[PDB]
């Protein structure tokens, strides 16, 4: 139950200014494939790196030439180690029984600004589908939609649009579709 | 970038002088989970619920903080001491919700493009000053190693009323104000 950090490592010892370092963990179907990858920076640049996928740190930059031999002779194992004590143990113990359950249900409305602005909000994960109709059948065209937005606040939100001549007795249908719903959402307009 | 399902960024750190300004942060497919206070010691989730079942000893946190005020003053001197650029943030302005008159909403100010990493975030309401019920995530990386940031407004919405999100950074000749209106 315990998340495990990806550790800085180091170096060899021989206005304002900046430093970073970013452990990254890629997953693909569960932990079936993983990839670490952990980067030095300074500022904003950044001159040593050490990759899954080659299995060694490598200078990005001439900055981080012998950084590269440095960690290559000092922690080549310590590093390709943290695949498995981070990466794996991490999304196997902590992002399962957490952020890979949580399920936010869309919150759905419609407002004309003509144009009809379908509100898709405070969802998560991510996938969502959202299309519009007219009278049960699908709108084709006039149908725009914002970039996938995400608040910050682990929700997300989108609008979709839709151009249209609001003719008497029509009806007008926003279709959701998402895996906190149990069916989908369906708002109407008319 | 690298695809994915999903993507973990752990041990992220940052440090950086004159100041003696550091930070550690976790996330999860984009979004934080956790930052550790250097200051109190302790593991600030971003949602309450989240450490009720893992766990993350601040002491890891810590750690990295240290490796990289030792890392940032040999690559400073290996760069024969070249600043950091600074840079001008972009602020945006948006509701979480649609807006109903009367009807509790939150007011989001999303800042990109930021660095160095300091920064200041603030609200305006009718042009004064608003400082309670304010919320402010840490420093989020971006892939070209600049940073974003994201402020919290909760309101009542109502008619007339104007908003705006005030951004001061050394990257800018003057404060930047974002309005926003019911």
């Amino acid at each position: 139950y315990e998340i495990a950090p990806v550790f800085v490592l180091l170096e060899y010892v021989t206005r304002h200014f900046v430093h970073q370092f970013k452990g990254e963990c890629y997953f693909t179907n569960g932990t079936q494939r993983i990839r670490l990858v952990t980067r030095y920076i300074y500022n904003r640049e950044e001159y040593l790196r050490f990759d899954s996928d080659v299995g060694e740190y490598r200078a990005v930059t001439e900055l981080g030439r012998h950084s590269a031999e440095y960690y290559n002779k000092q922690y080549l194992e310590r590093t390709r180690a943290e695949l498995d004590t981070a990466c794996r143990h991490n999304y196997e113990e902590t992002e399962v029984p957490t952020s890979l359950r949580r399920l936010e249900q869309p919150n759905v409305a419609i407002s004309l600004s003509n144009t009809l602005v379908c509100s898709v909000t405070d969802f998560y994960p991510a996938k969502i589908k959202v299309r519009w109709f007219r009278n049960g059948q699908e709108e084709t065209v006039g149908v725009s939609s914002t970039q996938l937005i995400r608040n910050g606040d682990w929700t997300f939100q989108v609008l979709v649009m839709l151009e249209m001549t609001p003719h008497q007795g029509e009806v007008y249908t926003c279709h959701v579709e998402h895996p906190s719903l149990k069916s989908p959402i369906t708002v109407e307009w008319s | 970038d690298i695809e994915a399902d999903h993507v973990g960024f752990y041990g992220t750190t940052v440090y950086q002088s004159p100041g003696d300004i550091g930070q550690y942060t976790h996330e999860f497919d984009g979004d934080e989970l956790f930052y550790v206070d250097l200051d109190k010691k302790k593991t600030v989730w971003r949602l309450p619920e989240f450490g009720q079942l893992i766990l993350f000893e601040p002491q890891g946190g810590l750690q990295n903080i240290a490796a990289e005020k030792h890392n940032l003053g040999i690559l400073t001197k290996r760069s024969n001491f070249t600043p950091a650029t600074n840079e001008a943030p972009q602020a945006t302005v948006f509701p979480k919700s649609p807006v109903l008159l009367g009807q509790p909403n939150t007011l989001i100010c999303f800042v990109d493009n930021i660095f160095p990493p300091v920064i200041n975030i603030t609200w305006l309401r009718n042009s004064k000053s608003v400082t309670d019920g304010v919320y402010e995530t840490s420093f989020l990386v971006n892939r070209d190693h600049s940073f974003h940031k994201l402020s919290y407004l909760t309101f009542i919405p109502s008619d007339d009323d104007i908003y705006d999100c005030k951004v001061e950074h050394w990257g800018l000749e003057e404060p930047v104000l974002k309005h926003w209106s019911s």
